[PDB]
RNA sequence: UUAAUUGGAUUCAACGCCGGGAACCUCACCGGGGGCGACGGCAGGAUGAAGGCCAGGCUGAAGGUCUUGCCGGACGCGCCGAG
RNA sequence: AUGCCCCGAAACCCCCGGGCUACACGCGCGCUACAAUGGGCGGGACAAUGGGACCCGACCUCGAAAGGGGAAGGGAAUCCCCUAAACCCGCCCUCAGUUCGGAUCGCGGGCUGCAACUCGCCCGCGUGAAGCUGGAAUCCCUAGUACCCGCGUGUCAUCAUCGCGC
C-alpha cells in the first residue's frame, strides 16, 4: 500500500478549512480511504520592538504576531483520487505540498 | 646578552618562522600561521630590502599589527599613531610584540579644576 | 481506571487496577523518593482512604513537566481520583474535600506573562 | 529488584567499592591532575572520585540507554561563578568521561550503537540488578515496608 | 578606488531594505528591516496585534 | 608540629596539608592538592607531623615540577622568558621575574608599560568612573 | 584631558536612552591620502584619451604623484549657469 | 518624508590610522559580594519559551579545558540546541577579611575576523585586594504576585552584568 501525504499551511484559519473541507468531500465522493485532517501545533512568530522612533520617554514596546496554521491530511492510492487535488481551487495565502509515502 | 626563550639574537636570526613563532605567545604564533596581510608583505619587502642597504628611504608604516620578529631589529621605522608617524627604533627586546604598542595615540590626561 | 491531574505545567497521567498495593512513581517505588516533603505530599491522600483501599489496589502514576513539588502534587491529585473513583464512594470524597479542596478540584494557578519595565524580574517589577 | 528499588547514591556507592576490584578500570596519568569539570573551581577532593564517575556513568546507561559523550557531558555539567558577572551553567569535560567509557567498553559491560551512542551489555544488567537486590534485601531488613 | 569593501559581518554588511540605514535591523526569518520601517509595513505583512 | 617551615616558609600544622601549603606565595589551591598527589600521599592530613624527608620531597617538587608528573600546564610561568623552559616561580624569584617584566614592558615602551608607570588599569578597563 | 573623545537627552516624563553590541564598516570627531563635481553655455576636440599601465622614487600603499614611454581607439581639461 | 539657509573639488564621494573606551573626580541604573541558611567532593529527581542550512549539528575520535577532525539526521510535532539551576541527600573543611572575596596583574594554550596594543572572549596555573551590613533620603510591589533560581531569544563571526520572554 502507498500513502498520499498533504501538508496544508495558511495563516487565514477559513481558507484552510476550507480547502481541506474540500480534499474532505473529493474522498468519500472517489470512495477512497482518507484519514482526517490532523492539525499540528499553530507556529507563532512574535516580534517585540520598541514603539518610540527616537530614544526619548518612557521605554514601550509593541508586540506583533504571525499565527501559522497547519492541518496533515493522509489519503490512500488511487491515481483517480490523487488526480482531483490539482483541479482544486487554491486561495493565494493557502500553501499545500504534497508527498508520497511508501 | 640578550636572551628570548633561552636564545639569544643571533641564534633567534637562524631559526626557521615556523621554529621562530613557535617561541612567540598563542596570539602572535597563531597571527603568523594565519599569514601576514599583503600589505604587511610590502612592507616586510621594504624592511628587508632596507636590511640590505637598497632601500635607503625613512621607512614608514601603519601596520600597527605587524608583529616585531629577531629581524626588525636595529632599524628605525615610523608607525602612523593617527596623525603623524611616530618614530620608533627596534632593540632586540621587542621580540614578541605588535609594532602599535609602540606607537603611541592618546595623548597624556592631566586634571584641572573641574567644569 | 484511568485518571489524570494538573498542576501549573505538570501533567499526571494515573492507572489503577486491582493489586497488593505496589504504588509506582514513574516506575519508581513510592517510599524511597528523596524529597521527604514531596514524599509526604504524594502519601496524603491515601493516609486518609485507609490501608484496606491501599493494599487492595495497585497503581502506576507517570508525570510529566513542572518540577519537582509540581509533579508530586500532580500525583497527589491523580491519586485522589483515582480512589474516589474505584471505590465510587462519596464518604472519602467529603474526607478528602474536608482535608483539602483542591484534592478533587485542583488549582487553576498559572504564571502571569512578564510585561516590560525591566521584563526579566516578572510581571509587576519596575526600574528605580 | 532492579536499579530502580533503591537510591541513586548508595547503589553507586555500592557499584563504585565494587568495581575498584575489577582491573580493566584504572585512573589514567593524568587523572588525579585535572578537575572533573571547566565549571568546578576546586580539584577534586576523594583520590576515589574517578571510579564513582564510572559508576556514575553505567548507571546512566542502565536508565538512558543510547547516550553519547556529549549527552554525558551536559549531565555531568554545572553552574560556574563567572566573579563579578553572574553564574552560568556549563557542560562537563569530555575527556573524562570518554576514557571511563572506552574502559567500561573493554570492561565489556557497554557496547556501542554507532550513531545513537552507548547501551548497555546483558552481564552489566545483571551485575546492576544483582547489587540492587542485595542493596534491597538489607533496606527490607532495615525498612520492612520496602518488601512490599 | 571608490567602490566600497566587500563586508560580509559587522554593522555594514546588512543595510535597511526601506530606509538603508546601517543601525538596527531585524533578521527574524529574513526582513532585513530598519527597526524604524517595521512599524509602518508590518500590518501590510500581515502582523496583528493581540 | 604548630609550625613547619618550608621552602623558607613558615605553615600552620592545624591547616591541613593542601590548606597549608597555600600559605605560601607562588601556590594555589590547585598547585597544594597536585603536589601532594604527588607526594602520594592524603591532602586532608595535618600538616603538623610532617616529617622532614617530606619536606624535601615537597621542595625538591617545587625545584623541578615538571619531571614529577606534573604537566607542563600547571605552572606560573610556563616557557620562561630566558631559558624557554616551563617552570613554576616562588618568592623573590616571582618578585624579581614580574619586576624585570615591568621594566621590560617600561624600556619597548608599550602602552602596558606605560599603565605600570602611571599606575592605570592595563586591561581596557573603563576608568571614567570606575577607579 | 585630548588634534578628537561626534551630537541629542535634564526631575516626575534624560543617564543598560537614541546607540537595539563602535577593531574596519556603524562614523556624524580628528589626522592624512585619493577620486570627482549630472546637464547646458564659453573654449577645446580626434592631431587622440578622459582611463589604465610596466622599472622605480615619493606614497603607510594606492600609474594617486611624477621619470620614462605605451596603449586605450574614443570626444572630454579649465571658467560660467546649474548640479 | 520635507520648508528655509549653507556647503560645490567642498560640509560631495572613496581609502589608512587613531578616536568615539581615554580620567583626581561627582551623579544615574545595574552586577558581585561584604560567609555558616557557609565553602567544597559524590549522587538523584526534576521544565518551559524559542531557534536551527554557510545553520543545528546528534554520534565517533584526539586533546585536561578552551577546542581540532570525521559525522548520521534535520528546511521541522518526527533530528539538534535539550540538559537544567535553584532542591536534597552521603561525607570533608569549620566563624576566621579567612575558604568567602576576587578586583588586579604574568605566563602558556584555544576561538572569531584579513586585522583584537590602543580595543574581544574562553581556558590552566600563579597573585588575588577593597569588601565583615551601609547616615541623611528615597525606590518597587498586594498572589502565582514579590523575592530567589536558572534558561531561551533580539542585536549577534566574537563580544550580556543589557532588553524581551520562559
Amino acid at each position: 500500500m502507498q500513502k498520499a501525504r498533504i501538508k496544508i499551511a495558511s495563516t487565514n484559519v477559513r481558507s484552510l478549512d476550507e480547502v481541506a473541507n474540500q480534499i474532505k468531500q473529493i474522498a468519500e465522493r472517489t470512495g477512497v480511504r482518507m484519514s482526517g485532517p490532523i492539525p499540528l501545533p499553530t507556529k507563532r512568530i512574535r516580534i517585540t520592538t520598541r514603539k518610540s522612533p527616537d530614544g526619548e520617554g518612557s521605554a514601550t514596546f509593541d508586540r506583533w504576531e504571525l499565527r501559522v496554521h497547519k492541518r496533515l491530511i493522509d489519503i490512500e492510492a488511487d491515481e483517480r483520487a490523487m488526480r482531483q487535488i490539482m483541479r482544486i481551487r487554491v486561495p493565494e495565502d493557502v500553501t499545500i505540498e504534497i508527498e508520497l509515502i511508501s | 646578552e640578550f636572551r628570548y626563550r633561552g636564545y639569544t639574537l643571533e641564534q633567534l636570526m637562524n631559526m626557521s618562522l615556523e621554529e621562530l613563532a613557535r617561541l612567540f605567545p598563542a596570539r602572535q604564533r597563531r597571527s603568523l600561521k594565519r599569514g601576514l596581510t599583503p600589505e604587511q608583505k610590502k612592507l616586510l619587502r621594504k624592511i628587508r630590502l632596507a636590511k640590505k642597504g637598497k632601500y635607503k628611504k625613512p621607512i614608514r608604516t601603519h601596520c600597527r599589527d605587524m608583529i616585531i620578529l629577531p629581524e626588525m631589529v636595529g632599524l628605525t621605522i615610523y608607525v602612523h599613531n593617527g596623525k603623524e608617524f611616530v618614530p620608533v627604533e627596534i632593540k632586540p627586546e621587542m621580540i614578541g610584540h605588535y609594532l602599535g604598542e609602540f606607537a603611541p595615540t592618546r595623548k597624556k590626561v592631566e586634571h584641572g579644576a573641574p567644569g | 481506571i484511568q485518571t489524570t491531574g494538573k498542576r501549573k505545567t505538570a501533567i499526571a497521567r494515573a492507572v489503577i487496577r486491582e493489586g497488593k498495593g505496589r504504588v509506582r512513581i514513574n516506575g519508581k517505588p513510592v517510599e524511597i523518593i528523596e524529597p521527604e516533603i514531596a514524599r509526604f505530599t504524594i502519601l496524603e491522600p491515601l493516609i486518609l482512604a485507609g490501608e484496606e483501599i491501599w493494599n487492595s489496589v495497585d497503581i502506576d502514576v507517570k508525570v510529566e513537566g513542572g518540577g519537582f513539588m509540581g509533579q508530586a502534587e500532580a500525583a497527589r491529585m491523580a491519586i485522589a481520583r483515582a480512589l474516589v473513583e474505584w471505590t465510587g464512594d462519596m464518604s472519602l470524597k467529603e474526607k478528602f474535600m474536608k482535608y483539602d479542596r483542591t484534592m478533587l478540584v485542583g488549582d487553576p494557578r498559572r504564571t502571569e506573562p512578564h510585561k516590560p519595565n525591566r521584563s526579566t524580574k516578572g510581571p509587576r517589577a519596575k526600574r528605580q | 529488584a532492579t536499579v530502580y528499588d533503591v537510591p541513586g547514591d548508595l547503589l553507586v556507592e555500592r557499584v563504585a567499592q565494587r568495581l575498584k576490584e575489577i582491573p580493566e578500570i584504572k585512573p589514567p596519568e593524568w587523572a588525579p591532575f585535572v578537575k572533573t569539570g571547566r565549571h568546578k573551581e576546586r580539584l577534586p577532593e576523594q583520590e576515589d572520585w574517578w571510579y564513582y564517575r564510572v559508576a556514575s556513568i553505567l548507571r546512566r546507561v542502565y536508565l538512558d540507554g543510547p547516550v553519547g559523550i556529549e549527552r554525558l557531558r551536559t549531565y555531568y555539567g554545572g553552574r560556574k561563578n563567572r566573579g563579578h558577572a553572574p553564574e552560568k551553567f556549563y557542560k562537563a569535560g569530555g575527556s573524562i568521561i570518554r576514557k571511563a567509557l572506552q574502559q567500561l567498553e573493554a570492561a565489556g559491560f557497554v557496547e556501542k550503537v554507532p550513531g545513537k551512542g552507548r547501551v548497555i551489555t546483558p552481564k552489566g544488567r545483571s551485575f546492576l540488578d544483582k547489587i540492587a537486590t542485595e542493596l534491597k534485601k538489607e533496606l527490607e531488613e532495615i525498612i520492612p515496608e520496602l518488601k512490599k | 578606488y571608490n567602490k566600497r569593501k566587500p563586508r560580509k559581518f559587522g554593522k555594514g554588511a546588512r543595510r535597511c531594505i526601506r530606509c538603508g540605514q546601517y543601525g538596527p535591523i531585524i533578521r527574524i526569518q529574513g526582513l532585513m528591516l530598519c527597526r524604524h520601517c517595521f512599524r509602518e509595513v508590518a500590518p501590510k505583512l500581515g502582523f496583528r496585534k493581540y | 608540629r604548630h609550625i613547619v617551615r618550608v621552602a623558607g616558609v613558615d605553615l600552620d600544622g592545624n591547616k591541613q596539608l593542601r590548606w597549608a601549603l597555600t600559605a605560601i606565595k607562588g601556590i594555589g589551591i590547585n598547585f597544594a592538592t597536585m603536589v601532594c598527589r604527588v607526594a602520594g600521599l592524603d591532602p586532608f592530613m595535618k600538616a603538623g607531623y610532617l616529617t622532614d624527608e617530606q619536606v624535601k620531597k615537597i621542595e625538591e617538587i617545587l625545584a623541578d615540577p615538571v619531571a614529577h608528573g606534573i604537566p607542563r600546564w600547571a605552572v606560573n610561568r610556563p616557557k620562561d622568558y630566558e631559558t624557554g623552559r616551563d617552570l613554576h616561580l616562588i618568592t623573590a624569584k616571582l618578585d624579581m621575574a614580574i619586576r624585570e617584566d615591568i621594566m621590560r614592558l617600561r624600556r619597548i615602551r608599550a602602552y602596558r608599560g606605560i599603565r605600570h608607570e602611571l599606575g592605570l588599569p592595563v586591561r581596557g578597563q573603563r576608568t571614567r568612573s570606575n577607579f
